[PDB]
RNA sequence: UAUUAAUCUAGAGUGUGGUAGGGAGUUUUGGAAUUUCAUGUGGAGCGGUGAAAUGCGUAGAUAUAUGAAGGAACACCAGUGGCGAAGGCGAAAACUUAGGCCAUUACUGACGCUUAGGCUUGAAAGUGUGGGGAGCAAAUAGGAUUAGAUACCCUAGUAGUCCACACCGUAAACGAUAGAUACUAGCUGUCGGGGCGAUCCCCUCGGUAGUGAAGUUAACACAUUAAGUAUCUCGCCUGG
């Protein structure tokens, strides 16, 4: 399972959080390494293939963005290593 | 039935019995195709609907 | 209500074409003098067949151009039951210039009605009541009593 | 997930071993605890499965890991004393969390009021009583109000008419 | 009239409910289609899915009637 | 007041303005309600003045987080609205900007355009007036 | 409107709780039926056609009783059903995973649409590597048929139909309707979520169907899921 509870606790910003960017880009980096796991073990997951491009696209729109529009906004890649 | 103690009518619903048996190999005594298979079956039911107001 | 007061009435429905034109509304008119006029002299005369076509001819003419024998102009006004099961002369209305009042409750078009009386036909007393109504409306025009305009009291009478 | 672990015995056989059996089977499951030892009786098969019509049922109820049961799956199916490993889990279509469960009332008034006890009495299982009285799933109201308003109109009747006296 | 519809259980288990699906077996030993049986379209296909793992633990027959 | 089920923004002012008052008319509803903006209340208060709209509002619960506006068109008791017809000259993925003897006018002066030059929106005569062109937006008559 | 500066959240997702499915893949398990074989009886037919024939039979077949092997499809439920973006998805279970719906009283701050180029998936037939190959059967042979029949009919028999790996990327891959954004009379069924509650009906949000006014299209027809209303983007269209 993914455990989303500890994702929370990883990078909280507000006293209670769980829409934030980096809530967000932490669940989907946990999701990606889980997909990575589980289309490495069958390689004939197609719908799961799609819903991975669909989550790292999530990932580099939502990055992009902060770039964009903040500058201190990708902080959270020096402790939470991208792609 | 498969019991019989009636006069003939036990014959009488062994007949219906036969029929739906024979409707039922009637999928099995020529091969077509799986979607006009389907499409048989939908029509089959629209039947029975008409057949059940 | 036709018997009561001197207006002319239609007993079933239009077939359509009696309402457009006044040239078949005449040739009715002018068939109905002819007949009941020779009529008057053969009824037992011939045989049987004659005779019987002769009565058939008037009970037709009774059916379908019954009430209209009194009129040398077009209709200036028609009062209708319902919009719906009598579509052909509203519509021919539309087409005309002939002003339209009606009774209708909701299955009609308000368009097609220029007096809209939404007064329900379903139950038999209150149509009995506003047919009476009207026809006391119509009744001081040429001088003739009036019955129920404004008596107090509702008509009541157990269905037929 | 919860765990209904149906299991079969090989056929008709005693009781005495047919626990040592069980006991000795369960101990392949590698850590999950909360387990109830049960036993279904000696009940009779509608089939022949191998050769027997009568055999032993038990019904097993606990919860725990999911990787836990894939050893018992492959030990059951090669010995021929254990024959059928039947599983259930919560993937089984299922929902209650603390208020869908007491409802059992609805069945207690029609086992009560659907049977006849007076010769004079029907209350049939498919009738209409129109019992809605209070609880709407309100509208979501949302309130507000002008602050600059102009130009009131107020406007009571629109449909076609035409004026009087028609000579 | 369905009994899982006059109830709102909207959950079956295998023991202790067998009976029903007994009764909603036809002599043919054939799942009973819903001209009778009153279950709309949750019901139905729980007492299907319960039934076919009932067959799979030899409780109801699969043609030998 | 009150209107509950949420409404949502079309995607611009000129564009949902225009198309809630074809709808309106062909469905012959009185009342149009749509997102607040300022250049909506800018647009409300020119057809309002303009004699081709009966009362308008804007209104708001507490904040603009829900602030929306509302309006009514004149009528006839015969049931025939007062407009008959729009016609969008400007959209979204093209703006085109006159000067001032390229003003257009509509009908041959019976229609009026609304054009906004540096001052909200306004008539075409007015702008003919201090001979100011500029961009127009839509076409009413 | 283009830039920047900030703000707010009717968009957007996120979470909380409820929530539904033939959604997908990997791994085990079952029965029904067919064929072959072995054993029990069996004695002149069997099989097939509109009619017949080809074909099979005393080495004893079809008919059956029991059993085994074996691989192909998973009736019943199964339906104006459901699911997914599409192709497509229906035995049972174990593992992982996908997205959807509802109240949001929770969060961040417009983070949204579309998408050239690229990338992924993408029936069925076939190509290559290797197994397994019960039936089914193009080409192939025979017998009937026809004036002729290289066809429809029947009996034979490989490729193939199955699977593991890497290919093909074709279609009526159809709702012959690109998506999104809001808005515009109603009515009748079905299902999913919420509340009330013996069922049933009730309301609210939705999937999903049918009927049906404005309006539209040349007509047919379409009708709140539009071929209406207008907008944004991409692709496509210029006689045969």
């Amino acid at each position: 399972q993914i455990d989303k509870n500890g994702i929370i606790k990883s990078a909280q910003l507000h006293d209670k959080d769980v829409g934030s960017i980096q809530v967000q880009v932490s669940l989907l980096t946990s999701q990606i390494k889980q997909l990575t796991d589980h289309l490495l073990a069958n390689k004939k997951d197609f719908i799961s293939k799609r819903g991975l491009y669909a989550k790292v696209s999530k990932r580099k729109r939502l990055l992009k963005y902060l770039k964009h529009n903040d500058l201190e906004a990708y902080r959270n890649l020096v402790k939470t290593l991208n792609l | 039935e498969v019991k019989n103690d009636d006069l003939e009518l036990a014959l009488k619903k062994f007949k219906r019995v036969s029929l739906e048996i024979r409707r039922l190999a009637q999928r099995h005594e020529y091969h077509l195709r799986k979607g006009m298979r389907l499409r048989e079956k939908r029509k089959i039911a629209q039947k029975k609907r008409r057949k059940f107001r | 209500i036709a018997k009561r007061v001197d207006v002319a009435f239609i007993t079933q429905r239009w077939l359509g074409g009696t309402l457009t034109n006044f040239k078949t509304l005449s040739i009715s008119i002018n068939k109905l003098n002819k007949l009941v006029e020779k009529q008057a002299e053969n009824a037992a005369d011939l045989t049987k067949k004659e005779n019987l076509m002769l009565s058939r001819e008037i009970e037709r003419l009774e059916k379908f151009f019954g009430g209209v024998k009194s009129l040398k102009r077009l209709p200036n006004l028609l009062i209708v039951d319902d919009p719906v099961y009598e579509k052909n002369a509203v519509a021919e209305a539309n087409i005309l210039r002939i002003p339209v009042v009606a009774l209708c409750n909701t299955n009609t078009n308000p368009e097609l009605v220029d007096f809209i009386i939404p007064a329900n036909n379903h139950q038999p007393q209150s149509t009995c009541l506003l047919m009476n109504l009207l026809a006391d409306a119509v009744a001081e025009a040429k001088a003739m009593p009036t019955m129920f305009a404004y008596k107090p009291d509702e008509e009541i009478q157990i269905e037929i | 997930m919860q765990y209904n672990i149906i299991l079969l015995v090989d056929g008709s056989l005693s009781l005495e071993q047919a626990n040592q059996v069980n006991e000795k089977q369960q101990q392949t499951l590698t850590n999950v605890e909360g387990l109830q030892t049960e036993y279904l009786g000696l009940k009779e098969l509608a089939y022949p499965i191998k050769k027997q019509l009568s055999a032993h049922y038990y019904r097993w109820k606990f919860s725990g890991d999911n990787q836990s049961t894939k050893d018992f799956k492959r030990t059951a199916n090669i010995n021929k004393q254990v024959l059928r490993e039947l599983i259930i889990n919560l993937e089984r279509e299922y929902g209650y969390l603390a208020s869908i469960n007491p409802k059992k009332q609805q069945l207690a008034l029609q086992k009560r009021a659907k049977y006849d006890e007076i010769i004079a009495r029907e209350n049939n299982p498919e009738n209409p009583d129109v019992p809605v009285t209070s609880g709407l799933a309100s509208t979501q109201p949302r309130l507000s109000r002008t602050e600059k308003a102009q130009k009131p109109k107020e406007e009571l009747w629109d449909v076609v008419q035409k004026m009087g006296n028609f000579d | 009239y369905c009994r899982f519809c006059a109830i709102g259980q909207l959950r079956i288990d295998l023991i202790d409910d067998l009976e029903a699906l007994k009764r909603f077996l036809s002599p043919y030993a054939k799942i009973n289609p819903r001209r009778i049986t009153g279950n709309c379209q949750m019901h139905q296909r729980h007492v299907a899915k319960a039934l076919k793992r009932a067959r799979y633990l030899a409780l109801v027959p699969f043609v030998k009637d | 007041i009150t209107t509950t089920k949420p409404i949502k923004a079309h995607f611009d002012p000129v564009a949902d303005l225009l198309t809630k008052i074809n709808n309106a008319r062909k469905a012959k509803l009185m009342t149009v309600t749509t997102i607040a903006s300022k250049l909506k209340i800018a647009i409300l208060e020119i057809l309002v003045k303009e004699g081709y709209l009966a009362n308008f509002q804007v209104l708001e619960n507490k904040s603009k987080t829900k602030r929306i506006v509302t309006f009514n068109l004149k009528y006839t008791q015969r049931r025939i609205p007062s407009i008959n017809g729009v016609k969008q000259i400007s959209k979204p993925g093209l703006r085109i900007y006159r000067p001032f003897e390229k003003l257009p006018l509509v009908l041959n002066g019976l229609g009026i355009a609304i054009i906004s030059t540096s001052d909200g929106v306004m008539t075409d005569k007015v702008a003919r007036l201090k001979k100011i062109g500029g961009e127009i937006l839509a076409y009413v008559w």
